[PDB]
């Protein structure tokens, strides 16, 4: 427990990861793929006139797509300054090889427009444990994620996971 | 202004494999558990299951279906519950829990055969 | 009954040009080269594309059919030649489907931003044939893609509709 | 000398479900049989299988891997044999069969353990 707290502190001391650019700018083809699969018929995501009638400058991206833009994709590898890598290794090494996401809270400061380029930065928050949980002994790990367009914060997320010891550990 | 206690129309969604796979990949989530049954089962799960980004999108859709295209979504908070596996149906229900100066808070729950799949708090303007 | 439906579809002529959902675009190229694993730099890097004699990034030729797929949200036009034939076989129990042959010609490479359209004509429908999957019918189709009034690609392809054994 | 008989390097691809599903959806082919095992089985197919738009894309990739970025693909014609099911590995082989004033023809065959999955003829110009 002591060495875990010390390791977490050294990770936190590095501060948030440098902003990482989304593979693509916000774009209509990916909005199209998303609204079609989700089944969301909201016209502001596909019709300029409808978007303008709702007060937007033109078609806007669904707010809930914010994390989609910055997904790593097939075979993607996190940057060398992502604090999650070291945290996952730390807990795996201590036997907490299981993982589950428990809570995700997203805040959207404004709607994004096609053509806007988003970046993502991640910061480690609370690391709490060891706790007895219904899945086994574990530690909860929080992260604060911020998305920007240029230097402007456009969305943020508090992400919480549980790293736990599986039944046979 | 809507009011506290107002209820949203129910939405029932069948989790066929096409739904689960297409939503996961449209959210650019290539984790094997959302499209590879053998890998889901390999890890001790029952079958492929809906991912978290799809939950966020469906909660958004559910609320805007009710509030309309002029609704502005300000936040979505999720507490993750039981899995939504292939062939299960999730029923979404919702109730307005707060109204604070133009800002509406809605509590949304998606339930399936296994229990509460997702519990969400959505803040929006209307 | 089948050949009458075929004649009636053929008589309607080629389908009215239908615009692809999106113009040729980098995000979809990116998705495709990622999954296919094609690291050809001309599809993702302007400078590489120019060293190969193109004005900038070009789309993979074999993406031609991708642009005009219906996907999940697409609604087939009433003059779609293949849809009615598929329905006929499905309703008769030939619910199996496998594509069996595809021949594509590419007049030139396409650039991001170009808007593709598709026109399709129903070809011969041949059968019943005994195949390894069961009794079935082969459906041929000829497709032409344009950008504006310029032909940019053509395809002849063949699919098998079959009754599962 | 662009040579008739020139051999292309071998390419082996493992068709795991992620490959089959991701390629099908990236080609915007949502037909159930490429990502829903139960639907493939319902038509008498063994498992999910690779779609024809992916076969075309893979034949293209295989040829340009060898020919390089300056290659200009003019046509791809292919015929399918046995299905490419989940967990099958397809080995691509290729040979130049024609060279006529900048214009080259390449024969490609993708084989899995059972048999020939795809047989293709590709015409291209190379610099
Ligand atoms: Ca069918
Ligand atoms: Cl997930
Ligand atoms: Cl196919």
């Amino acid at each position: 427990v002591s060495d875990i707290q010390e390791a977490v502190a050294q990770i936190k001391a590095a501060g948030p990861s440098k902003p990482r650019l989304a593979r693509d700018p916000v774009n209509q083809p990916m909005i199209n793929n998303w609204v079609e699969a989700i089944g969301d018929r909201n016209p502001i995501y596909v019709d300029d006139a409808a978007a303008r009638a709702a007060g937007h400058p033109g078609i806007v991206a669904p707010p809930a797509m914010i994390q989609v833009w910055t997904m790593m994709g097939l075979g993607g590898v996190r940057p060398k300054d992502d604090p999650l890598g070291p945290i996952i290794k730390l807990f795996d090494d201590a036997g907490y090889i299981g993982v589950v996401a428990t809570n995700c809270e997203q805040t959207y400061h404004r709607y994004l427009l096609p053509g806007e380029q988003v970046s993502i930065s991640a910061e480690l928050g609370d690391v709490v444990g060891p706790k007895q949980t219904a899945l086994g002994e574990g530690w909860f790990i929080n992260q604060h994620i911020v998305w920007q367009v240029g230097d402007e914060d456009v969305a943020e997320m508090n992400w919480r996971i549980l790293k736990f010891k599986p039944a046979g550990s | 202004m809507t009011v506290v206690g107002a209820v949203l129309p129910e939405l029932k969604l069948y989790g066929d494999p096409t739904f689960i796979v297409s939503t996961a990949l449209a959210t650019r989530d290539f984790q094997d558990v959302h499209h590879d049954r053998d890998k889901a089962v390999a890890q001790g799960s029952k079958d492929i299951f809906v991912n978290i980004l799809t939950d966020t999108g469906l909660v958004q859709r559910y609320v805007t279906d009710w509030a309309g295209p002029s609704a502005l979504i300000k936040s979505i908070g999720l507490r993750l519950g039981v899995p939504w596996y292939a062939y299960d149906t999730v029923t979404f229900s919702g109730e307005v829990t707060a109204v604070n100066d133009g800002l509406i808070t809605v509590k949304v729950v998606g339930r399936n055969t296994l229990g509460d799949h997702v519990t969400a708090t959505v803040e929006l303007s209307m």
